[PDB]
């Protein structure tokens, strides 16, 4: 089952999370309305484009590690 | 075709593979390479189609992707190899590998820009096209996000695993080809692209030039590991949904199989591969 939706500020930025070239994605993730790409992992883990090699345990944990990456910049669509 | 460790060139060899990389770069050739690579890490996956990374093709994939832009570089300078970075050894920011005359060091702690070295932004020779983080220059943080590179001892405990990889062939499999990867267990590969951060921690990681020499140490290590393993081989061998079984070809070339990969020789030698 997909994990839930979410929208919080997180250091300045806004971080949704919800259920939903690249792959399939069974989830989406948006920094300030841009939409980031994201992945789960076999073992339920997920990363981030911009945190690809780094297994974090939930993409809310993936969209914050990629506001962390980007240290203000905006993100760039995929 | 000799792929030396980087601790070990010349200077002449430094500044040739230097301008060589860079005239890729300021031909618009090299950032294709990042392009391609960024597709392959967000359409690889567990659950479906995969082909560069989490299966048993990242290292015959890998191993291609080098050579493809190996002969790019060769194209420009005809004397240019890739050298290698042994992580496990050259494991310091006062490595030579990161000094101003080949890679530059580590980025300051603000934004982490890359500030010495040809890579530099501030040379003007090296802008960030490809990229997810809309920011235009260079980034490191050596170290900044996890604490130590692989040492000998991990890489060694890695080595001795006999299969090649394992059902379910993904970042969950035990075997040789994820713990090389590094999804399970110490982590090789994934720990030291987190090592370096910047792009090489995101899916354009091959924006730094450092990209080439981290896959071509762990390119060599799957020839140790074939020496260690001599009775051991590529799997899976056929009928497998979503990854590419040994006779299957890869894509994006499509040309070539990672059968066609399993022996490096055919390409290339290295300037120490210990024999069995
Ligand atoms: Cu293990
Ligand atoms: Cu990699
Ligand atoms: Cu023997």
């Amino acid at each position: 089952a997909a994990p839930e939706s979410f929208d919080e500020v997180y250091k300045g930025r806004r971080i949704q999370g919800r259920p939903a070239h690249e792959h399939g994605g069974g989830y989406e993730v948006f920094v300030d309305g841009v939409q980031l790409h994201v992945m789960r992992n076999a073992d339920g883990s997920w990363i981030s484009v911009v945190s690809h090699y780094d297994p974090v345990p939930t993409p809310r944990a993936a969209a914050r590690a990629a506001v962390d990456e980007l240290q203000g910049a905006p993100l760039l669509p995929f | 075709t000799v792929r030396k460790n980087q601790a070990t060139l010349t200077a002449d060899e430094k500044r040739r593979f230097v301008a060589a990389v860079l005239e890729l770069k300021r031909s618009g050739r090299y950032d294709e390479f990042v392009r391609t690579h960024n597709e392959f890490i967000m359409s690889d996956t567990d659950s479906g189609e995969r082909t560069g990374h989490r299966s048993p093709s990242f290292l015959p994939w890998h191993r291609r992707f080098l050579l493809d832009f190996e002969q790019a570089l060769q194209s420009v300078d005809s004397s240019v190899t890739l050298p290698y970075w042994d992580w496990s050894a050259d494991r310091t920011v006062r490595a030579s590998l990161w000094a101003p005359d080949f890679l530059g060091g580590t980025g300051r702690s603000t934004d982490g820009r890359v500030m010495d070295g040809p890579f530099a932004a501030s040379t003007g020779n090296w802008p960030i096209n490809v990229r997810v983080d809309s920011r235009t220059y260079l980034r490191r943080s050596l170290g900044g996000s996890v604490a130590e590179l692989p040492t000998r001892a991990e890489v060694e405990s890695v080595l001795a695993i006999s299969a090649y990889d394992l059902p379910p062939y993904n970042s969950a499999s035990e075997g040789f080809r994820n713990h090389l990867e590094g999804w399970r267990g110490v982590n090789l590969h994934n720990r030291v692209h987190v090592w370096v951060g910047g792009q090489m921690a995101t899916g354009v990681s091959p924006n730094d030039p450092v990209f080439w020499l981290h896959h071509a140490y762990v390119d060599k290590l799957w020839a140790e590991w074939q020496r260690r393993h001599p009775d051991s081989a590529y799997v899976p061998t056929g009928g497998t949904p979503d990854v590419v079984d040994l006779n299957e070809t890869m894509k994006p070339w499509n040309t070539v199989r990672p059968a066609d990969l399993l022996d490096h020789t055919a390409y290339y030698t290295f300037d120490a591969l210990e024999h069995h």
